[PDB]
């Protein structure tokens, strides 16, 4: 298909040599296979197998979804959020981000569409002999300024991230307790908001180390 | 000699129980105890009244003599043992004044408001002339307080006429520089010495730059 010669275009273009077949477990952590840029082909027709004991908390295919690969703004490194389904070909209703595309089907039978704006707030600790802390990288209060809140060059560049990942934020700010902030979340489709939802805490978790 | 160290400082540590001196007090008049009288009310002598009347009066003045540091204000705060509001009342509710039950030689007064940091040899003598200026002019003291005043609205209180200890060292300075009978009890050689080094202790307190305020205001001004 063309969105699929769009992809192998960015790949030469941008250089991309390795690609992360993202998805999410029951409990919303982020799981991947990364596969090299060879097998990117095969990916996208038949699909990578792998073991759904992990989505748990065992034979599996990973379906990427053409419209979620994006260049990891970090050679270069690509991504594709995954659906799961069976061997056979059936969509495996453990999956997730399959639970939400049925339920968001169901509404639009009776022409219904739900859009959500998530205000993520989130913290941002020190480290200590590389292991994370709960100590407040910062001492700031509501709506704070820099040098009060020094964790500005870091959401600058969340943002920034996200924004070259069709990404688009209405607003950040430091919030109540010490060290923590928030970033509140463009209204969007439940799907594409939760694919943007785990997006964000991938970026913020890698950016932050 | 155990390698620790006793202070009598009335408020040591913010947050907890500060050190109080709560004074006993009964009258003796003529061998019989003057506090006593088996046919009034309750069993307390108009001389009692009398008493707790005129030490109430100059309670204000007192607390110079009896609370003498700049730290014993910081013990007079609420939330602890120590009285803050100027009442007298039952053993069932603790107020700056409280008479117990028992009777007979036992009938007492207790005066709860001095701390162990102060002169005793001028608290008592504070504590008696106040008392028996009450007893001879017969200074009739206010209603006993028998509800917690600590619960009552701070309107309510208004209402009751129920007044406060001094909040400052400055503050029971400057109420014990007025009351001219505690002058003339302690004479005017104590009075001006309470005087010149409680406002030596105030004058340097007040020109420091305490921790609280750069904790408070070095990060964000
Ligand atoms: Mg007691």
């Amino acid at each position: 298909g063309s969105k699929e010669d769009e992809i192998f275009r960015i790949v030469e273009e941008k250089n991309v040599r390795f690609v992360r077949l993202q998805f999410v477990d029951v409990q919303g952590i982020p799981k991947n296979v990364a596969i090299p840029v060879g097998q990117l082909e095969k990916a996208l027709g038949p699909g990578i197998h792998f073991d759904g004991s992990s989505i748990e908390g065992s034979d599996m295919v990973l379906r990427p979804d053409p419209d979620t690969f994006r260049v990891l703004p970090w050679t270069a490194e690509a991504r594709l959020i995954c659906d799961i389904e069976l061997p056979d070909g059936k969509p495996f209703m453990g999956c997730p981000r399959q639970v939400l595309k049925k339920n968001m089907e169901e509404a639009a039978k009776l022409g219904y569409v739900m859009n959500t704006g998530p205000e993520m707030e989130f913290f941002l600790f020190k480290r200590q002999d590389g292991m994370p802390t709960n100590i407040p990288q910062d001492r700031g209060g509501y709506f704070d300024l820099a040098p009060i809140d020094l964790a500005e060059e870091i959401k600058r560049e969340i943002v920034l991230v996200l924004e070259e990942m069709g990404f688009e934020v209405e607003a950040a700010h430091h919030e109540v307790a010490f060290g923590q902030h928030e970033i509140d979340f463009k209204y969007d489709n439940a799907l594409a908001t939760a694919d943007n939802v785990i997006t964000l805490k991938y970026v913020a978790k890698t950016l932050a180390l | 000699q155990h390698g620790l160290h006793a202070t009598f400082m009335p408020k040591p540590i913010f947050g907890v129980n500060g050190s109080g001196m709560h004074t006993n007090t009964s009258l003796f008049k003529d061998g019989k105890n003057a506090f006593y009288d088996p046919d009034a009310p309750d069993q307390i002598s108009d001389t009692l009244r009398y008493f707790v009347g005129g030490v109430l009066k100059h309670i204000r003045a007192i607390t110079a003599i009896t609370n003498p540091l700049v730290n014993s204000y910081k013990r007079l705060v609420p939330g602890y043992e120590a009285p803050v509001y100027i009442t007298w009342s039952g053993p069932n509710r603790s107020s700056l004044i409280r008479v117990p039950a028992p009777r007979g030689n036992s009938t007492r007064i207790e005066i709860r408001s001095p701390d162990p940091s102060c002169n005793p040899y001028l608290a008592f003598a504070a504590i008696l002339a106040a008392g028996l200026d009450g007893v001879k002019n017969k200074i009739e003291p206010p209603e006993r307080v028998e509800k917690n005043i600590y619960k009552l609205t701070e309107e309510e209180r208004e209402k009751l006429g129920i007044g406060m200890l001094p909040g400052t060292l400055k503050e029971a300075i400057e109420c014990f520089k007025e009351d001219e009978l505690l002058v003339s009890a302690l004479g005017e050689h104590v009075s001006q010495s309470i005087i010149n080094v409680a406002m030596a202790d105030w004058d340097s307190y007040r020109t420091q730059v305490h921790q609280w305020e750069l904790d408070r205001y070095l990060q964000t001004y």
